[PDB]
């Protein structure tokens, strides 16, 4: 098992990238105030191999200016989990 | 804040009736951030519907929800005795998070007269200088009742307190206590203690009484 | 999933209190904990939430400087600290956990009473059955206690059918009183014993009272 590297980027579109993980099974989602967003209000990457024996994926959602502090990206992989804010 | 206005404030539905309650938001919200809760009397609230229309775990199929923008609704397709509760809408679109004031749903049932019981003060209580006389109206419908206390055939005023249960989740009735409070000295100075009950299930008022000091 | 809160509290005006919420059935740091206030007979009010993984709270501006939210991993628990207490703070406080909604799961509630009056356990008096339609009513009068709440069971939980425990009334003495009653077949008065079990946590009072029929 290889734990994902999780990185959140703000462009407002916020994107949560999980990279370099194994096995391919992973849960990633945006939350607003801890409440998991529906699948249909997020944009989803495929889970793709990276040529080093691991996988990567991503999930994005569109938010309004000033709402960043309400949004977090939740990850579960291989019995572990984490929560990441939008960087400021 | 986003104000959520629930209508009606209260409503009685017949068994098997389709009943719809509404939640109006002061400005537009996404249906994904509008949820409903049910609070049965004596218990905590429970999630009923999430994101406007999705039934929470354990919620029966007779519930549904609809809406968008500023106008949301919850429907019970067939009102059941166990659905008596207060129902709250709640928005999570903007901070602060807010709830509506609640809609209290009760159920109609056939008229049921109260069973009336009277209890004298215990000898244990009389030892410490006060006398409480209790009149119980049990398992009646509808809620409206008149209870009048008489002591030696004189109508009492100001010296009783009433308490009523919430509608029973199984039989859809109410019960009511009425407690008459007197000093031991005043209690020992009178004989006939009577509670008279008026209710639409009774063809005329029912009086239950006892005589202090008698078997 | 279970959220278990600490017990009822009587606190003096101007003092503070800390209420706990122990979360089980899921990984503690994987979901936000929320707090809600419900004043007696009133609606639900959001106080705040805390993201336990990074320990990041958010507050309703109505409760900024009143409420402080914290967490502790060794106890799998979230806490709400309320300061500068007044009678307006008397309410039931609920812990909850978000998921698909802001409040997917709720704790059992904690009754906070803010008052300078002293705790007093109840006196428990029988409501003795004596001479409706082959049914006898009996009960216990649970009198002169402070603060709310009290619990009443019958026969240590074995008697539940036909029990009605009434809402308490605040008397002009500043103390609460309620009755708990049960209806039973009149034929059972000779054979069965009936005991009300009254618990009042704030005074650490437990009273069992046998309710016997009137002899004469």
């Amino acid at each position: 098992t290889v734990p994902p590297m999780v990185n959140v980027t703000r462009s407002i579109t916020v994107t949560c990238r999980a990279s370099s993980f194994y096995p391919r099974n992973i849960i990633l989602t945006w939350r607003q105030d801890g409440v998991s967003l529906s699948h249909d209000t997020q944009q989803w990457g495929d889970v793709l191999p990276d040529g080093n024996g691991t996988y990567q994926t991503w999930v994005a959602t569109r938010i309004c200016r000033g709402e960043e502090q309400r949004f977090t990206c939740y990850m579960e992989h291989s019995g572990n989990h984490s929560t990441h804010p939008v960087p400021s | 804040e986003i104000i959520l206005t629930q209508s009606p404030t209260t409503m009685a539905a017949s068994p098997g009736e389709k009943i719809t309650i509404t939640c109006s938001a002061s400005s537009s919200i996404s249906s994904h951030y509008l949820h409903w809760y049910q609070q049965k009397s004596g218990f905590s609230p429970k999630l009923l519907i999430y994101r406007t229309s999705n039934l929470a775990s354990g919620v029966p199929a007779r519930f549904s929800g609809s809406g968008s923008g500023t106008s949301y609704s919850l429907t019970i397709g067939t009102m059941e005795a166990e659905d008596v509760a207060t129902y709250y809408c709640q928005q999570g679109s903007s901070l602060p998070l807010t709830f509506g004031a609640g809609t209290k749903l009760e159920i109609k049932r056939t008229v049921a007269a109260p069973s009336v019981f009277i209890f004298p003060p215990s000898d244990e209580q009389l030892k410490s200088g006060t006398a409480s006389v209790v009149c119980l109206l049990n398992n009646f419908y509808p809620r409206e009742a008149k209870v009048q206390w008489k002591v030696d055939n004189a109508l009492q005023s100001g010296n009783s307190q009433e308490s009523v249960t919430e509608q029973d989740s199984k039989d859809s009735t109410y019960s009511l206590s009425s407690t008459l409070t007197l000093s031991k000295a005043d209690y020992e100075k009178h004989k006939v203690y009577a509670c008279e009950v008026t209710h639409q299930g009774l063809s005329s008022p029912v009086t239950k009484s006892f005589n202090r000091g008698e078997c | 999933i279970q959220l278990q809160q600490s017990g009822p509290e009587l606190v003096k005006p101007g003092a503070s209190v800390k209420v706990s919420c122990k979360a089980s059935g899921y990984a503690f740091t994987s979901q936000n904990i929320y707090w809600v206030k419900q004043s007696h007979g009133k609606s639900l009010e959001w106080i705040g939430y805390i993201e336990p993984y990074n320990v990041v709270p958010m507050y309703n501006p109505k409760f900024k400087g009143k409420a402080t939210l914290t967490v502790d991993k060794s106890s799998s628990s979230a806490y709400i600290h309320l300061n500068s207490l007044t009678s307006e703070d008397s309410a039931i406080y609920y812990c909850a956990r978000s998921g698909s909604s802001n409040f997917d799961y709720w704790g059992q509630g904690t009754t906070l009473t803010v008052s300078s009056a002293s705790t007093k356990g109840p006196s428990v008096f029988p409501l003795a059955p004596s001479s409706s339609g082959g049914t006898a009513a009996l009960g216990c009068l649970v009198k002169d206690y402070f603060p709310e709440p009290v619990t009443v069971s019958w026969n240590s939980g074995a008697l539940t059918s036909g029990v009605h425990t009434f809402p308490a009334v605040l008397q002009s003495s500043g103390l609460y009183s309620l009755s708990s009653v049960v209806t039973v077949p009149s034929s059972s008065l000779g054979t069965q014993t009936y005991i009300c079990n009254v618990n009042h946590k704030p005074s650490n009072t437990k009273v069992d009272k046998k309710v016997e029929p009137k002899s004469c």
